[PDB]
């Protein structure tokens, strides 16, 4: 196996010179050997990202998944984490900057079908991985507009030289 | 278990790679690593460049104020008495700006010979941006002073490097003669302007009102611009071609995607008529007079 | 198919193989302090004056029976004991102390200060940046009063003594991400403690290992945390009413 | 005097700075203030926070994001508080929104950001050559169906009066106002502080003179967001985001015996008390009006 | 049937990385203003609501603790009065259920 | 800004809903008995 | 592979032969063993053809060391910073001498595809041609179906 | 093709259906508050309302005494039906009944949920929505605009 995700919150940081500035605090946390599907947990993962913390909270406490109970606990934990270890003030102001959902060793077993027939059936496992940065969420990125899009195609039709010329 | 070492060996040599992608170490010095002398390093750079320099005058002109505040600092540190030596170090302050002073006469009358219809404050541009500091130091780093460079801060900042580059050329001055270190000049900081225009390096905001200004000193009542040929006006990429005719006689014509913009073009090139550089004009000769 | 999984942590402590040890436990200081030195309230006016100060701490060591008694039966243990050079000694092994835990010299830490000390000090630090120095000493440390335990079940002395230092000390305490969290590093700013130090007279080396730090209970409050910190009320079930203290 | 418009909200700007930074330097260290919570929803909590240092504002980030966006008003203990006004001692809070049972204080407030804002927009939006003047922001209750506030014009301009298309470029100026969160400041200053700050408009300086008359201790509270800067009573709401909808209904020239007032009427709903299409057509209708309360 | 060939990883992510199969994120959550805790705008609080049944569940097994019998039901009305507590005149007559717990402030007397 | 979604019922009282709704409805039959008559105007 | 790999235009160092021509090798370090018999061809090398190179190149820095290695190799740092890396295991002394002029000779540049074997700076002498450069200009510039 | 339907599909059939809503009721009837599935509640509504209005028509009535035997399958519900719900019930007209959301169940089966409970019972009051105050400022608004319409007549 591996673990990583735990020993990245253990890195120390030098201190910082006299008006730099603050740097965020970051908090890394991971669930391990979570009976939930892979690609289950990575829709859950994928719903809550770039989200805050409360509103993550928020939809997974209405959330039907059985993961989203997992998920919300971990939230919780990282969040206890972070005011308790860390020092981090504003327990409201994390953001969730990565959510990921890998898979871990898995467990096989017998399914029969019948006329003697059987296959091989995989008992999953998930690790959910969470990082929480302080500060305000970053903003969605808004779709392009016109003007931009007016602007890239001026800029490639300007960019361009008559190949195999000199 | 697979008995060999030339396999482990070079799978070490592939993580020392991976290591130093993932983690890029800082910079270090030329003359902290192991292969370095620095008299023979003097002596190549002296022949490299077919000159004939003074050793001592080069050793004089590679030190640097703050190397020197840097040693004196490790000096106090370490409780060792260094005033013997250390402070006849012969900062090359005095070398730097002899060299700056006549690489800008240099490079004046130069330009005053080529071009004697530059203005004052053109000429002015471009001998401010052949001795800008990046210029000089891609010069000094090409021609591998930063190496040779005594300094703290083995990035050695753009000033840093000014400095210790326009000291190399009062060396040369000092050393050899006026009209070799004005070769060297013409050969390691014209040769930079090569393709460029003029008006990149001068950065002007009225060509219209220069071009009318320099009009009026030549004796030209004044220029109108008149549209010559168009391509499309509805459309969304419009092309305009606005010429300058002087008592009816076209001086010179601009294209651009707006009328404003192909006047601006038109004056520019008007100008660049008038003062001389222009792309048809003849090419910097490099002879051995 | 049949396959299961293994490693599963798991502390359960029993008396059985507790008891059952080849080899006993060696300990080379003690749990705790015996007898805690209760200090007059009147001594940061003291304090102000020197002789005023210095005449009471000379006749004090000096009428307490038990400080003489324990002083002896150190000096009867192990010769050349002088207590007058004690804490000249004590003051430079608090000092090298708080710089090894400044430059996280843990072989150097375990050797001043005893097991008891360590944790205490390294607990909660292991994980942040100290930035502490030394710059003066208002007033010298000062012995109080020396104790001594005997255990009779090993045979084995263990002697505390007891020094009041009062010194001028600028501490800054970092974050793990580089922000400053407690307080300044310029700051001068001076404390008052008691060090009681360890001895173990039996063991033929007996190094002096730093074992106890008392404060007054009148001590004046340290200094404001830099950051805001919220605490939570009870957690109330749903069939609880809440019940507001008055 | 020949002063531009600019160069005088840079000098309100500068001297406003200048005595926020002497506020600042008045407290030395900073000191830890115990602030209980007496909300319905989480009792017994405390709060360990920096004296004139922390706020309201930071307490809701404390409790949770959700108290952030809905919590419009602070009751400390006797009184209303805005978010960003810093604490002083110990003390306890109380949380007020839109939607509590008792909401009138918050309506109060909103009555009288909406106010400001109005103000704010009414004197930018002259031309530089004319003179614009801000008298007060005439206390009308939330009975009434548009906030009203009072500008004196230049003589030339008592002729004229704006129409639909002067009243929607009004609207999308405070619009576009909005679109930029501005926080609400408010600073507790003196009123030989605040002559110097305003120091040009007269109905100002008279506010100013009868609103510290019935403080003993002299003190004038300034509210000041971006670059704007308006004296008005009581707290104020501590983002200017929250007004979702807002339309400058009418105007009604008033004459008196020295001169005649402008009072502008608007009517605004916050983001969580938005109404439907047709009842806010209701409403601007009826906030067309006339609206007479000043005591 | 059986596949032809095996979907590559870019197809298998452009189907199930799609919108529609994507978890829509849900605008109507807020916060009860009894208790705090969160809710959704057409349904009750869970908080308050688990109170409720709490209470209900306490009543109805003392209500069956005074009923020895399954088919024993009251034919009458029935009150459940709180300690420090007494029966009104409109309340009289009826079956009567006791509780030493105080009256919540939920609960209002009516 | 994660607004919420508002219906006309959500922010109203018990007393201004009828309110609301006979408000609708006069204007309602105002608007229709004003194009009654469409020749004459 | 041009798609593969990497592309640079022909390019010349700080302007090289135009004013004069200036070598860009500035140290050649050799790394090579006295009892390693695959050291042979660079310890003949160094007896007798270094001390004429250095002599018709005094403008490069040549290290010699030898030590306990099993690959000798040669390194050649240019005035660019670039740093080239060869191998001289088990090569004769007219190898490591044609390798050796090789190395003087190359620029120090990236041994990659370019794109064009030509590089001339502002070709558009006399003019560069545009849509308009053969048009005929009409009375008072009309557009063709205008009336004026 | 479901055109004109006001009967949903429960349990094994017609039947089953039929008898799992008689035992909803009988429960409801008996604890006066009952909490089950959001259709099945929805269904059982109409069914609640029916049978009070059916105890309404008195004790005599012999299709309203054998309606209460089929449906009440405990018969110590048919005295309290008939002399506790319907004199309770007498100036209410059509509301007898009140219907809730609850929040999903906690098995895993994620179930949408309802609560029925009939007016008047002596059980703690639910947590019902409820309307927002006058004194709000879209609230004052509308009294504002009540009142000037009065004044206006
Ligand atoms: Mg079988
Ligand atoms: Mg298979
Ligand atoms: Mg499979
Ligand atoms: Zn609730």
């Amino acid at each position: 196996i591996s673990r990583k995700w735990e020993k990245k919150n253990k890195i120390v940081y030098p201190p910082q010179l006299p008006g730099e500035p603050r740097r965020p605090a970051e908090i890394y946390h991971c669930r391990r050997q979570i009976k939930y599907s892979k690609d289950k947990m990575w829709y859950l993962a994928k719903l809550i990202r770039g989200m805050s913390i409360d509103q993550a909270l928020a939809q997974l406490e209405f959330s039907d998944k059985k993961g989203a109970q997992i998920i919300k606990e971990v939230l919780l934990e990282a969040q206890d984490m972070a005011v308790r270890d860390h020092n981090v003030e504003f327990r409201s102001n994390l953001y969730v900057a990565e959510s990921t959902s890998g898979r871990g060793q898995y467990l096989k077993r017998i399914r029969y079908h019948g006329r003697g027939r059987f296959g091989i059936m995989e008992k999953v496992f998930c690790h959910y991985f969470v990082k929480l940065v302080e500060g305000p969420p970053p903003p969605r990125e808004a779709p392009k507009t016109a003007v931009a899009h007016a602007r890239e195609y001026i800029q490639e039709l300007r960019n361009r030289t008559i190949t195999h010329a000199l | 278990a697979k008995k060999g070492f030339r396999a482990a060996y070079r799978f070490q040599k592939e993580l020392e790679r991976w290591r130093l992608l993932r983690c890029p170490p800082p910079p270090v010095r030329r003359s902290e690593k192991p292969n370095w002398d620095y008299h023979a390093e003097i002596q190549a750079f002296g022949h490299r460049l077919q000159e004939t320099f003074s050793l001592d005058l080069l050793k004089t002109a590679f030190v640097n104020s703050c190397y020197i505040k840097s040693e004196e600092a490790k000096r106090q540190k370490l409780g060792i008495d260094k005033e013997a030596a250390l402070l006849n170090l012969k900062d090359n302050q005095e070398l730097s700006e002899q060299g700056i002073s006549f690489s800008q006469t240099c490079l004046t009358q130069f330009f005053e010979d080529a071009f004697p219809d530059l203005p004052t404050e053109g000429v002015t541009s471009l001998v401010d941006f052949l001795t800008s500091e990046e210029v000089v130091c891609h010069v000094a780093r090409n021609l591998a002073v930063e190496q040779l460079a005594l300094s703290a801060e083995f990035p050695v900042p753009p000033p840093v490097l000014r400095q210790t580059f326009f000291a190399v050329i009062g060396a040369l001055l000092q050393s050899s003669g006026p009209e070799r270190t004005a070769l060297f000049i013409r050969d390691f900081l014209i040769t930079q302007m090569t393709g460029k225009e003029l008006f990149e390096m001068w950065t002007i905001t009225n060509p219209m009102g220069l071009l009318v200004e320099e009009l009026k000193k030549r004796k030209i009542s004044a220029p109108e611009s008149r549209l010559t040929r168009q391509s499309g006006s509805t459309t969304a990429l419009p092309v305009y071609f606005v010429g300058l005719y002087c008592d009816r006689k076209l001086i010179a014509e601009g294209p651009g995607e707006t009328v404003l913009v192909a006047e601006e073009e038109a004056a520019r090139v008007a100008l660049r008529k008038l003062f001389g550089f222009t792309e048809n004009r003849r090419p910097w000769d490099y002879s051995k007079p | 198919s049949e396959k299961e999984f293994v490693e599963h942590a798991r502390k359960a402590g029993l008396v059985i193989p507790h008891e059952r040890l080849e080899r006993p436990i060696h300990l080379a200081c003690t749990a705790g302090i015996f007898d805690a030195y209760v200090p007059p309230e009147g001594d940061a006016r003291i304090s102000s004056l020197s002789k005023e100060g210095l005449a009471q701490r000379a006749e004090r060591l000096k009428k307490n029976v038990a400080s003489q008694l324990s002083i002896r039966k150190i000096r009867e243990s192990d010769p050349n004991f002088k207590i007058k050079d004690f804490p000249e000694k004590a003051k430079d092994i608090f000092i090298e102390a708080h710089l090894c835990l400044n430059n996280s010299d843990h072989d150097r830490l375990h050797t001043l200060v005893t097991e008891n000390c360590f944790p205490d000090m390294v607990w909660d630090i292991r994980y942040k940046t100290v930035r502490w120095s030394f710059v003066e000493s208002l007033e010298p440390p000062q012995v109080v009063q020396v104790r001594c335990s005997s255990l009779m079940n090993q045979g084995n002395i263990y002697g505390q003594v007891t020094v009041r230092m009062h010194t001028r000390q600028t501490l800054a305490i970092y974050d793990r991400f580089g922000r400053l969290m407690y307080g300044q590093e310029d700051v001068p700013r001076d404390v008052l403690e008691y060090v009681v130090f360890e001895k173990h007279l039996v063991d033929p080396y007996g190094s002096w290992r730093m074992h106890g730090k008392i404060i007054p209970p009148w001590a004046p409050p340290k200094q404001p945390i830099l950051k805001t910190v919220m605490i939570p009320g009870p957690q109330l079930k749903p069939w609880e009413e809440f019940e507001e203290p008055q | 005097s020949q002063l531009s418009p600019t160069e005088l909200i840079e000098m309100q700007n500068d001297l406003f700075n200048k005595e926020k930074n002497r506020q600042l330097s008045l407290t030395p260290r900073t000191e830890k203030i115990e602030v209980k919570h007496v909300g319905k929803t989480d009792p017994g909590t405390v709060f360990v926070m920096n004296k004139n240092i922390s706020t309201p504002y930071s307490c809701a980030m404390h409790l949770s994001e959700w108290y952030c966006r809905k919590s419009i008003l602070a009751l400390v203990d006797g009184q209303p508080w805005d978010m960003y006004k810093p604490l002083t001692k110990s003390c306890e809070i109380k949380f007020l929104t839109f939607k509590d049972d008792d909401p009138g204080e918050v309506n109060k407030a909103y009555w009288r950001s909406c106010a400001m804002m109005m103000g704010c927009v009414i004197e930018r939006a002259f031309k530089d050559e004319y003179v614009v003047s801000l008298v007060r922001a005439p206390e009308v209750p939330v009975i009434a169906g548009a906030f009203c506030y009072d500008v004196v014009l230049d003589k030339r301009l008592d002729e004229w009066m704006p129409t639909k298309e002067n009243l929607h470029s009004f609207t999308k100026d405070a619009r576009a106002l909005i679109y930029k969160d501005l926080p609400f400041e408010t600073l507790e200053v003196e009123a030989k502080v605040a002559l110097e700050i305003f120091q040009h408009n007269k109905y100002k300086l008279d506010f100013i003179e009868e609103k510290a008359s019935q403080n003993p201790e002299r003190i004038v509270k300034l509210h000041r967001f971006g670059d704007f800067i308006d004296v008005s009573e009581g707290p104020l709401i501590p983002r200017t985001s929250i007004c979702f909808q807002y339309e400058v209904s009418a105007v009604h020239n008033l004459q008196t015996q020295s001169s005649l007032v402008r009072r502008f009427q608007g009517l605004s709903l916050p983001v969580h008390l938005r109404a439907h299409f047709t009842i806010w057509n209701k409403l601007l209708e009826r906030s067309r009006k006339m609206v007479t309360e000043d005591k | 049937a059986a596949p032809k060939n095996r979907r590559s990883i870019e197809v298998n992510r452009c189907r199930r990385r799609n919108p529609q199969k994507l978890i829509k994120v849900k605008n109507n959550i807020d916060v009860c203003p009894e208790c705090g805790h969160l809710k959704q705008k057409h349904i009750l609080c869970g908080y308050c609501y688990e109170k409720v049944r709490k209470e209900t569940a306490e009543i109805r097994r003392q209500m069956g603790k005074q009923e020895g019998g399954p088919f024993r039901a009251p034919t009458t009305e029935t009150v459940v009065l709180y300690s420090g507590e007494t029966p009104s005149e409109q309340d009289q007559g009826k079956r009567i259920i006791e509780r030493e717990r105080k009256r919540p402030s939920w609960f209002t007397q009516n | 800004h994660g607004k919420s979604v508002t219906w006309w019922d959500e922010h109203l009282s018990e007393e201004n809903v009828p309110f609301v709704k006979q408000l609708v409805s006069d204007e309602n039959k105002a608007q229709l008995a004003s194009k009654l008559c469409p020749l004459k105007d | 592979t041009a798609r593969g790999t990497a592309s640079r235009f022909l390019t010349s160092v700080l302007h090289n032969g135009l004013g004069r021509y200036v070598q860009q090798l500035q140290r050649l370090s050799f790394s090579l063993s006295r009892d390693a018999p695959s050291s042979r061809g660079a310890r003949e090398f160094v007896e007798r053809e270094v001390t004429d190179f250095a002599r018709r190149n005094p403008g490069v820095v040549i290290y010699v060391n030898p030590r306990p290695c099993c690959v000798p190799r040669v390194v050649a740092e240019y005035l660019n910073g670039a740093v080239r890396e060869e191998s001289i295991h088990c090569k004769s002394v007219e190898e490591i001498a044609a390798l050796v002029q090789k190395l003087a000779d190359q620029s120090g540049l990236d041994v990659i595809r370019i794109r064009k074997p030509f590089h001339t700076d502002s070709p558009s002498i006399q003019g560069q041609w545009h849509p308009f450069t053969n048009k005929p200009t009409t009375l008072g510039g009309l557009r063709p179906r205008e009336v004026q | 093709i479901s055109h004109g339907r006001v009967f949903r599909r429960l349990g094994l059939g017609p039947e089953s259906r039929i008898h799992l809503l008689q035992n909803l009721l009988t429960g409801l009837v008996r604890h006066e508050r009952i909490e089950a599935s959001w259709a099945r509640v929805d269904e059982l509504r109409g069914y609640a309302e029916k049978l009070i209005d059916y105890g309404k028509l008195g004790d005599t009535n012999e299709r309203a005494m054998r309606m209460a035997d089929f449906w009440l399958t405990e018969k110590d519900l048919i005295p309290k039906l008939f002399q506790v719900l319907a004199p309770r019930f007498q100036g209410q007209n059509g509301g007898y009944t009140r219907m809730l959301q609850i929040p999903n169940r906690n098995e895993q089966d994620r179930a949408k949920m309802a609560v029925i409970e009939y007016k008047g019972n002596c059980l703690p009051p639910l947590p019902l929505p409820r309307r927002d105050s006058n004194l709000t400022l879209l609230n004052q608004l509308l009294q504002g605009l009540r009142q000037d319409q009065e004044a206006s007549s």
